[PDB]
DNA sequence: TGGGCGGCGCCCGAACAGGGACTG
DNA sequence: GTCCCTGTTCGGGCGCCG
């Protein structure tokens, strides 16, 4: 029996145009959809359904198997009372503290559960064609779609019945469901952890990605160490400490600022006085302390900001309010000589989102340092998760890049 | 006849009711044409007579048709359209001849009375009610309603396209080696079959369309090249655009410039080098379609060049999927770019232009990146593949720009082409302060109420300078201060500013700007040999910043 | 007189949104 | 708060197809 699903009051369905697809993704989608239609998972619809959600396809790593990926971000925003409140799943604070967390794709399960008939229209999508040989061919789901916030919500009771025996027997393993995946964490040794995972798979016969969140530390703000300081050096230092005091109000600057009195050449050398030396060491100390008054608000959304530091280096901050960071960090890569900023950026978005899902049960909204058209032209070439975060496109102010650099 | 296909269920929007609009007066000519059409349609069950039980009406009219002495019947369904439900449009783009592959055998068919062969939802027909008059005081009126898709209704194009697709589906499914380009009721049908076998398959297709109620009249059955299709002439090894005729007006009106630019944009797909920047400029301040605009001398030049371009014979070729796609880009002036896409050296599949101005201040590397991304998306649409690029930018220039630039940027596989004008950065900012170079601390202040301001500098060598400005702003006065320092310094200089605004513009290395002042700054920056720009927080008593700050403040209270 | 509909394209300008700097 | 500046979106001309 189906579960009646409503939309948020006052909101309509998604009307999002389909973006162009390469030939091989179109071929894969047409294969996948012929199979899905034959199995009853989807049905052809026409243009009197006014809703649309974009579709595309990704390939599993070292695989030849394509995967259909529906961008249900709008539909998810428009059902957010249903999946977040009415049939929500709680998030465990111990999951992030485990030695190992394995991610298991459990999405297939949803295709066994029928979707409410009144709601199927909202799941409409359109397959396009090379050179517009044909108008778009339209479908809608007849079963819980992968990628819809409603699917794990509705499937929650079955998943709990399925996991009750395994949880009972293995009571120190924590299992957290997020949208298409199970996150399975334990403090076992890697040999015995893996067998426990390839024990849960046998159970789930009614791949995997390995994570070590107990080793995720924070990236402190840090100040330059040098035995010779120029007027330029001290101007840079004072500017950075001035910005930092918006976060750590104990940052003091006047004893360094006093070294700069007058109109001097940028390259002239300036010995640090005892007063300024002690001020600088005290500032170094203050930066090591936790930021005061940062309390996670589970009602508000997460904001993730990213900066390109150059040479394969990226920095990022997760916050809900300005200057009150929940997390900071970096994403580093070897000097590739064939470096792809777009690919590195999507890899970074995925790592950050994975971390947020493990820590807060929430994906963040990304401020991305890239032109919209570049990102939209190429990001799906490198995407490998089933979820997709929200994002918007920003022109990072050069000073901000300078402040979080390492 | 009328297709036996299921109808598409169609609704009014919640709470709405059918249209009740009086009928216009019409020509004797249009009345006669409409009665001739409607008696035949009623005979064929495509429209049905209606009586006083239908409280709806919508005006009808008629227009001549393209290549005929025949009339198209239209209904001004704007009211019903506003009250009719939304549709999702399945026509996602316009097919392009350069995406066609060579075929041994080619046919073009035109479906007869296309809309009037697809039936309309039983429950929705009452709203399509119209009426033909005999004369304002002659007779009652014809007073029919539609049983099929009417021309004028917002729902008819999508419902027809979706119906045509459902009808073609089994035929495509059992004929994978035949390609059918389906744009609204015209069908391009290509195959590699010998002419005999191809004509048998064509007859199968036509019989199949007949079984679904769609005729293909022989008057519109094209069988020999050149085929007329989507605005082009398809020959066996090349395609051309049907001729583009530009106006030769003496006085020019805004509507005329719109028509001119529109024809130039259409021509730029095959004719290389079209530019419309100056013609487009002629539209900036306008406020009426009837306002006469005089051509600037620059617009005169641009239009003459486009004319000479259009006097040349040009053609495209078809796509060979076993060869690489190659896109080649050339810089023109003033934010304009041309490209050619080909697979063999002097045999274009198509051409194009990109001239969208983005940003107050930008440079040629940003613009070239935007052009590459546009060409990439257009190529994925037409051929489903990304092209290999030939670009007029040095690998080193691109390496430097992507290394120093703080936004993620990327360009797919490309090779350098050494035909000028080349794309360069025209100055670099130093990463470290310059030994020996004079250090200028600059600042500027502006009075919010009086608009007067001051800009100036202090240097480590004792030089001071302040200039007063009128009708200015804080941001303008900070740019003035930097400009002042660039003018007065030697070939190597360090500059300390407190304005994030000016720092942000200058670090992005613009080579063109909407602001005249930023253009002057750029000319100076290019003249320098080394420039180091530095930022300090304002109003903190720092360094020389404090001295300039005091100097440029006699308009801060 | 032309007058209706859907699709895609281009270019411009009006309406907003967001962030830095400033007032007393 | 106000003012300045910049970037995005969207409608409304026109072009082309049907
Ligand atoms: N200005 C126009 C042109 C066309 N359309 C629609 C879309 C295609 C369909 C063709 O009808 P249609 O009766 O077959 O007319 P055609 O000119 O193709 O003639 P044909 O029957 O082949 O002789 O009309 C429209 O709404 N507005
Ligand atoms: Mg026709
Ligand atoms: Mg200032």
């Amino acid at each position: 029996e189906t579960v009646p699903v409503k939309l948020k009051p006052g909101m309509d369905g998604p009307k999002v145009k389909q973006w162009p697809l390469t030939e091989e993704k179109i071929k894969a989608l047409v294969e996948i959809c012929t199979e899905m239609e034959k199995e009853g998972k989807i049905s052809k619809i026409g243009p009197e359904n006014p809703y649309n959600t974009p579709v595309f396809a990704i390939k599993k790593k070292d695989s030849t198997k394509w995967r259909k990926l529906v961008d249900f971000r709008e539909l998810n925003k428009r059902t957010q009372d249903f999946w977040e409140v009415q049939l929500g799943i709680p998030h465990p604070a111990g999951l992030k503290k485990k030695k190992s967390v394995t991610v298991l794709d459990v999405g297939d399960a949803y295709f066994s559960v029928p979707l409410d008939e009144d709601f199927r229209k909202y799941t409409a999508f359109t397959i396009p064609s090379i050179n517009n040989e044909t108008p778009g061919i339209r479908y809608q789901y007849n079963v819980l779609p992968q990628g819809w916030k409603g699917s794990p919500a509705i499937f929650q009771s079955s998943m709990t019945k399925i996991l009750e025996p395994f949880r009972k027997q293995n009571p120190d393993i924590v299992i957290y469901q997020y949208m298409d995946d199970l996150y399975v964490g334990s403090d076992l040794e890697i040999g015995q952890h893996r067998t426990k995972i390839e024990e849960l798979r046998q159970h789930l016969l009614r791949m995997g990605y390995e994570l070590h969140p107990d080793k995720w530390t924070v990236q402190p703000i840090v100040l330059p160490e040098k035995d010779s300081w120029t007027v330029n050096d001290i101007q840079k230092l004072v500017g950075k400490l001035n910005w930092a005091s918006q976060i750590y109000p104990g940052i003091k600057v006047r004893q360094l600022s006093k070294l700069l009195r007058g109109t001097k050449a940028l390259t002239e050398v300036i010995p640090l006085t005892e007063e300024a030396e002690l001020e600088l060491a005290e500032n170094r100390e203050i930066l090591k302390e936790p930021v005061h008054g940062v309390y996670y608000d589970p009602s508000k959304d997460l904001i993730a900001e990213i900066q390109k530091q150059g040479q394969g280096q990226w920095t990022y901050q997760i916050y809900q309010e300005p200057f009150k960071n929940l997390k900071t960090g970096k994403y580093a890569r070897m000097r590739g000589a064939h470096t792809n900023d777009v690919k590195q950026l999507t890899e970074a978005v995925q790592k950050i989102t994975t971390e947020s899902i493990v820590i807060w049960g929430k994906t963040p909204k990304f401020k991305l340092p890239i032109q919209k058209e570049t990102w939209e032209t190429w990001w799906t070439e490198y995407w490998q998760a089933t979820w997709i975060p929200e994002w918007e496109f920003v022109n990072t102010p050069p000073l901000v890049k300078l402040w979080y650099q390492l | 006849p009328i297709s036996p296909i299921e109808t598409v269920p169609v609704k009014l929007k919640p709470g709405m009711d059918g249209p009740k609009v009086k009928q216009w007066p019409l020509t004797e000519e249009k009345i006669k044409a409409l009665v001739e059409i409607c008696t035949e349609m009623e005979k064929e069950g495509k429209i049905s007579k209606i009586g006083p039980e239908n409280p709806y009406n919508t005006p009808v009219f008629a227009i001549k048709k393209k290549d005929s002495t025949k009339w198209r019947k239209l209904v001004d369904f704007r009211e019903l359209n506003k009250r009719t439900q939304d549709f999702w449009e399945v026509q996602l783009g316009i097919p392009h001849p350069a995406g066609l592959k060579k075929k041994k055998s080619v046919t073009v068919l035109d479906v007869g009375d296309a809309y009037f062969s697809v039936p309309l939802d039983e429950d929705f027909r009452k709203y399509t009610a119209f009426t033909i008059p005999s004369i304002n005081n002659e007779t009652p009126g014809i007073r029919y309603q539609y049983n099929v898709l009417p021309q004028g209704w917002k729902g008819s194009p999508a419902i027809f396209q979706s119906s045509m697709t459902k009808i073609l589906e089994p035929f495509r499914k059992q004929n994978p080696d035949i390609v059918i380009y389906q744009y609204m009721d015209d069908l391009y049908v290509g195959s590699d079959l010998e002419i005999g076998q191809h004509r048998t398959k064509i007859e199968e297709l036509r019989q199949h369309l007949l079984r679904w109620g769609l005729t293909t009249p022989d008057k519109k059955h094209q069988k020999e090249p050149p085929f007329l299709w989507m605005g082009y002439e398809l020959h066996p090894d090349k395609w051309t655009v049907q001729p583009i005729v530009l106006p030769e007006k003496d006085s020019w009106t805004v509507n005329d410039i719109c028509k001119l630019v529109g024809k130039l944009n259409w021509a730029s797909q095959i004719y290389p080098g079209i530019k419309v920047r100056q013609l487009s400029k002629l539209l900036r301040g306008t406020k009426a379609l009837t306002e006469v605009i005089p051509l600037t001398e620059e617009a005169e030049l641009e239009l003459a060049e486009n004319r000479e371009i259009l006097k040349e014979p040009v053609h495209g070729v078809y796509y060979d999927p076993s060869k690489d796609l190659i896109a080649e880009i050339q810089k023109q002036g003033q934010g304009q770019w041309t490209y050619q896409i080909y697979q063999e050296p002097f045999k274009n599949l198509k051409t194009g232009k990109y001239a969208r101005m983005r940003g107050a201040h930008t440079n040629d590397v940003k613009q070239l990146t935007e052009a590459v991304q546009k060409i990439t998306t257009e190529s994925i649409v037409i051929w489903g593949k990304t092209p290999k690029f030939k670009l007029p930018i040095q690998k080193e220039t691109w390496e430097t720009w992507w290394t120093e630039y703080w936004q993620a940027t990327w360009i797919p596989e490309w090779e350098f082409v050494n035909t000028p004008p080349l794309v360069k950065l025209w100055y670099q900012l130093e990463k470290e302060p310059i030994v020996g170079a004079e250090t200028f601390y600059v600042d500027g202040a502006a009075n919010r109420e009086t608009k007067l301001g001051k800009a100036g500098y202090v240097t480590n060598r004792g030089r001071q300078k302040v200039v007063t400005l009128t009708d200015t702003t804080n941001q303008k006065t900070e740019l003035q201060a930097i400009y002042l320092a660039l003018q007065d310094s030697g070939l190597e200089v360090n500059i300390v500013t407190d304005s994030q605004y000016a720092l942000g513009i200058i670090q992005a290395q613009p080579d063109q700007s909407e602001s005249e002042l930023v253009n002057q700054i750029i000319e100076q920056l290019i003249k320098k040999e080394k420039v180091y720009l530095a930022w300090v927080p304002a109003h903190k008593g720092i360094g020389g910043n404090e001295q300039v700050d005091k100097l440029v403040s006699a308009g801060i209270r």
